[PDB]
């Protein structure tokens, strides 16, 4: 199987 | 080099209860040590932790696309991936390997220290008891703790402080995950 | 709870490091080596059962890194307070003279993410075997990494862990020997 990445949030500015 | 350093961690957890029975999403954010946002599945927003994480909170919450990306982790993220390792993480089992040997409390002294030696085991739940003639000894136990080894394995060194008697036999008993039934070794003086 | 799962990335200024990796119950599954664009699995076994596109971990430390230029700025400039490691020097199993051993390194509880760590060998620096993890994450945010001497125990021979961080004063030793 494949891990699955979670995204990191682009914060604003 | 004394330039001020500045750093950002970021922290995607699942916790997992009774196998993939429940589980919980946190998406944590950290500015040095401190946690400024973060979002819990048992919420299914952002919420600041710090004064510093109010901007992020409100603006990553007027995001729907996001929000739900992230209210869907639990099964996407976390059950996904305990599927993908379980069969070398959370079914990995090992043995110790146990050694017991006399030991010094002071250098100069007779032996007067049985060390229990308990080596290479995972994961790290395990119960060590110490009995001196099949009767246990709660006394004068102490132990090194759980150490991880950061490779997989554990150790842990459980020590009696006895004078031992000539005929006494001593038995370090270990319980473990990986074991069926108690794994039992003795030593004589 | 039964176990626990954590991606732990970090970016650092002005030192441009950032670390991506995987932990099961206080464990590295495996990390990506950032410059070589690659998944390193911390047991060779694990990646013939799975597998990870690293280029995801790449993407992320970026956001990262244009992230904590946007909260070193909210912050008004504040930088992180040095927190100086505990060392501790083991070995895995218990000695026998002349039977192979390993010595470990155990640095542990401290900030910011950057050591230099020295095995030295009868006050001479070793390299020859040595191994050493990623810097892993603790549950209070600061971190831990473990260094490695494969050696063969002898009477003669004394050993010490030498780690200089920024929150020591002067390199902190930490010395092994038989007996
Ligand atoms: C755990 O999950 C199983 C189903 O997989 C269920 O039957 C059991 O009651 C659950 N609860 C526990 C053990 O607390
Ligand atoms: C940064 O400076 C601004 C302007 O004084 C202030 O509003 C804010 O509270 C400061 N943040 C910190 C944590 O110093
Ligand atoms: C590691 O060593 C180099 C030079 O030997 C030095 O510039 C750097 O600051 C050191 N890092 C730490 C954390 O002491």
């Amino acid at each position: 199987g494949v891990y699955a990445t979670r995204s990191s949030a682009v914060r604003l500015r | 080099d004394t330039r001020p350093r500045f750093l950002e961690q970021v922290k995607h957890e699942c916790h997992f209860f009774n196998g993939t029975e429940r589980v919980r999403f946190l998406d944590r954010y950290f500015y040095h040590q401190e946690e400024y946002v973060r979002f819990d599945s048992d919420v299914g927003e952002y919420r600041a932790v710090t004064e510093l994480g109010r901007p992020d909170a409100e603006y990553w919450n007027s995001q729907k696309d996001l929000l739900e990306q992230k209210r869907a982790a639990v099964d996407t993220y976390c059950r996904h991936n305990y599927g993908v390792g379980e069969s070398f993480t959370v079914q990995r089992r090992v043995y110790p390997e146990v050694t017991v040997y006399p030991a010094k409390t002071q250098p100069l002294q007779h032996h007067n220290l049985l060390v229990c030696s308990v080596n290479g085991f995972y994961p790290g739940s395990i119960e060590v008891r110490w009995f001196r003639n099949g009767q246990e000894e709660k006394t004068g136990v102490v132990s090194t703790g759980l150490i991880q080894n950061g490779d997989w394995t554990f150790q842990t060194l459980v020590m009696l402080e006895t004078v031992p008697r000539s005929g006494e036999v001593y038995t370090c008993q270990v319980e473990h995950p990986s074991l069926t039934s108690p794994l039992t070794v003795e030593w004589r003086a | 709870e039964e176990h626990v799962i954590i991606q732990a990335e970090f970016y650092l200024n002005p030192d441009q490091s950032g670390e991506f990796m995987f932990d099961f119950d206080g464990d590295e599954i495996f990390h990506v080596d950032m410059a070589k664009k690659e998944t390193v699995w911390r047991l060779e076994e694990f990646g013939r059962f799975a597998s990870f596109e690293a280029q995801g971990a790449l993407a992320n430390i970026a956001v990262d890194k244009a992230n904590l230029e946007i909260m070193t700025k909210r912050s008004n400039y504040t930088p992180i307070t040095n927190v100086p490691p505990e060392v501790t020097v083991l070995t895995n199993s218990p000695v026998e003279l002349r039977e192979p051993n390993v010595l470990i390194c155990f640095i542990d509880k401290f900030t910011p993410p950057v050591v230099n760590v020295t095995w030295l060998r009868n006050g001479k620096p070793v390299t020859t075997g040595v191994s050493e993890t990623v810097f892993l994450p603790r549950e209070d945010h600061l971190f831990r990494k473990f260094h490695y001497l494969p050696f063969l125990p002898s009477t003669e021979d004394v050993y010490d862990c030498r780690v200089e961080h920024w929150g020591l004063d002067e390199p902190l030793l930490k010395h092994w020997e038989f007996d």
